[PDB]
RNA sequence: CCAUAGGUUAAUGAGGCGAACCGGGGGAACUGAAACAUCUAAGUACCCCGAGGAAAAGAAAUCAACCGAGAUUCCCCCAG
RNA sequence: UUUUGUAUAAUGGGUCAGCGACUUAUAUUCUGUAGCAAGGUUAACCGAAUAGGGGAGCCGAAGGGAAACCGAGUCUUAACU
RNA sequence: AGGACCGAACCGACUAAUGUUGAAAAAUUAGCGGAUGACUUGUGGCUGGGGGUGAAAGGCCAAUCAAACCGGGAGAUAGCU
RNA sequence: UGUAACGGGGCUAAACCAUGCACCGAAGCUGCGGCAGCGACGCUUAUGCGUUGUUGGGUAGGGGAGCGUUCUGUAAGCCUG
RNA sequence: GUUUAUUAAAAACACAGCACUGUGCAAACACGAAAGUGGACGUAUACGGUGUGACGCCUGCCCGGUGCCGGAAGGUUAAU
RNA sequence: AAUUCCUUGUCGGGUAAGUUCCGACCUGCACGAAUGGCGUAAUGAUGGCCAGGCUGUCUCCACCCGAGACUCAGUGAAAUUGAACUCGCUGUGAAGAUGCAGUGUACCCGCGGCAAGACGGAAAGACCCCGUGAACCUUUACUAUAGCUUGACACUGAACA
RNA sequence: CUUUAAUGUUUGAUGUUCUAACGUUGACCCGUAAUCCGGGUUGCGGACAGUGUCUGGUGGGUAGUUUGACUGGGGCGGUCUCCUCCUAAAGAGUAACGGAGGAGCACGAAGGUUGGCUAAUCCUGGUCGGACAUCAGGAGGUUAGUGCAAUGGCAUAAGCCAGCUUGACUGCGAGCGUGACGGCGCGAGCAGGUGCGAAAGCAGGUCAUAGUGAUCCGGUGGUUCUGAAUGGAAGGGCCAUC
């Protein structure tokens, strides 16, 4: 039938312009007085897949 | 007994080799651990955390023993 | 895991803080600190714990 | 004691079979989760009851959104 | 055939003849090719019916942001700095 | 009199040999244990599979038993050959 | 188990060292004939080609081009007593 | 006496005896989804479960742990 | 010792010689009192040991009688099998060679025999390991659950302290 | 309002009595020339027993399962993440059940800045000071020290002391290093506010390298975001944090 795509997947990324997908940084979630303000401000923007993950992304997503 | 474990790491070394041209901030020598076989004096003073020398001009790295101890300087000069 | 964690809340009104670590039993006392507040953008008071 | 229970006779109907479809009562496990228990498989297989040429459902105590549609059923989208 | 490596004393087969293992459906991406060109294309269905109708819809031409929202800009942030 | 003794039919199966593609998917030959008893046997019945039955070995339940056989889920699954 | 610690015969040089020349010796190199891939120019286009340089061991695997079998159109055509 | 009918017949199992324990009858316990049935047309000298295993002499010490039996003062404690 | 590792413990008897046997000692690795302790007449196709008789069990085999095996006539399988023009030795080699190298030996083909080899045949090793394999069994593993049991409400009411 | 030997009038624990639901595997009668089952009469028990729903305990009696990997076979033992040195061949990297050791923190000062200072050890005279407590002098030069392993550092000290303080700030960040990735690390400089200095200037944690845990789920505070008819709210999102 049509492909279902992974609702995890579809929870975790976005997609962009170019292609290529959106994601939201880890070590924001939890035990965060330990992580240093530099870290923390680091981690707070959006980041891309980066080009290794990619495939499995796509994979996942089939319908973005 | 046992004795087999052992630590990591993955760079210990320069990487500006005196006709790199590291612009920018370019680390010159990362992970030196320490300020004493390497100091930075041309661009101003590098070392900032850990010791990591690193540029502050655009420009080619340059190596030298400068000082009363004989110590060895990164210098950063224009091309 | 003796020093264990605590806020440090702004006295400017707002509901930013701070977060760090204390032994209460080395130091019992509370801890006053002058830090920024982003909310007001100026450096005020910042004392009260979890 | 009255009466009911019971008994006998008569009339009418039923019974059992049949491949699938349909409605209802009950209902797994292998499997997948790279183990497994929530979950899945799946209300599937199977068992039972009943009916018809179809069955079931069906004429809003239904949706919608301040505009409106006007019973049920089936197909394509919506839309993985 | 399996292996680092088999004449291997590792596997398989006595021989012949016949049969015997990458298929099908739907969805999605890429390539080749063809039609049309900011447009392309219809499904169900209607229809003497491979025609024609039907544009419901789907994809594309616009993105940024969690979002409202803004829009060749947009988010971040007091601040295109 | 006796779950008495010896010993045939009858019931069983301790040893040895033969047979091991057997005459036989457990037997033959020479001995062997019980042989009035918790014996043996004919006919018919009853107990049905996480069940029965078991003087108990996981024995037996149609040459099948740490879960019978047949049909179905079923083309279970197989990172293995 | 049988010479069995030059492969054997056998060698007093047919052993070892030094120098030299010659020859044998491979699917290596060259000669002659042929096929194919890739690249660079020339005559200019679903361009036929030529010149030239070079390449062509292959498992897993990737790419490219094909042979043959059954069936359908072409096919009441063609072959066929 | 019985036993792995088809590699083990034994010291294994059973046994008469012995003890513990349950059971007052619509008994305990068992089969059963329930009716019902066995126990039993029996009635504590009876029936079940367990362990030991004729007979003779005997069976000592330990209740801390785990079971079982008895008690409810206190603590904890469900649905409501 | 159905129990003792050391261990063939040590002592005594039996024997020419006895790791087994029988009687003791206690130094019980690690017996022990209904998981029964110790003994016990009779019983046992029960385990170990000794002796008399008896013998082909043996020294050490010999002969004979039958059924096969052997030959002839008739009928007529089987496992197995890549193909075979299917030797020995030494070495080499996926490391134990009929097949490779060197060498020696060997006319071609049956029949009766023996099994040293063909890592002979049979059974996709049962021992060992592996698989996020299976089954069954155990428990004080985890999660449930039949049963047993506790209470509330309902069936379920009326008086009196 | 806390209480009264008749009155306006409830709730909950046992105890006694009754019968009238319920039980009867007591007797008798009928259906019926039936050990069943009903109905009737009566006796006994009696709101108990028993059953339904909910609920605490017990529950290998059953049922589904789990019970790791590395490993000079497996099991036993040991190990599994992070840091330091060597192996490691003068860039980085590099294995073994190779050789040695540590970490799962600490510090509101042991952070920042300004000002100042310099150790270990040895030889001598003096109060229990003795070989080593504290002075004074000389030699020496970092043989010390670093909050904690080891390595590389460190005098312009990053080692020791004092004053003032909170830059152990917020948003960002050209440019790099290191990873397959998740990520991790270094960073001048910009904006807003600070601190220490007369000033140049320095400070986005500690001499550096260990001191750690993704995601889901959920809690807390904030929030001109969303909020399934509208206004809210619940819930969700975003930021900080557990």
């Amino acid at each position: 039938p049509k492909i279902k795509t992974v609702r995890g997947a579809a929870k975790r990324f976005k997609k962009t312009g170019k292609g290529g997908f959106k994601h939201k940084h880890a070590n924001l979630r939890h035990i965060l007085t330990k992580k240093a303000t530099k870290r923390k401000r680091h981690l707070r923007p959006k980041a891309m897949v980066s080009k290794g993950d990619l495939g499995l992304v796509i994979a996942c997503l089939p319908y973005a | 007994g046992g004795s087999t474990r052992n630590g990591r790491d993955s760079e210990a070394k320069r990487l500006g080799v005196k006709r790199f041209g590291g612009e920018s901030v370019l680390a010159g020598s990362i992970i030196v651990r320490q300020r004493g076989t390497k100091f930075h004096a041309g661009a101003n003073v590098g070392c900032g955390r850990d010791h990591t020398l690193f540029a502050k001009a655009d420009g080619k790295v340059k190596f030298e023993v400068k000082g009363p101890k004989n110590r060895k300087f990164i210098s950063i000069e224009a091309e | 895991g003796i020093r264990e964690k605590i806020k440090l809340v702004s006295s400017a009104g707002t509901g930013h803080f701070y977060t760090t670590t204390k032994n209460k039993r080395t130091k019992p006392e509370k801890l006053e600190l002058k830090k920024f507040d982003p909310v007001v953008r100026q450096h005020v008071i910042y004392k009260e714990a979890k």
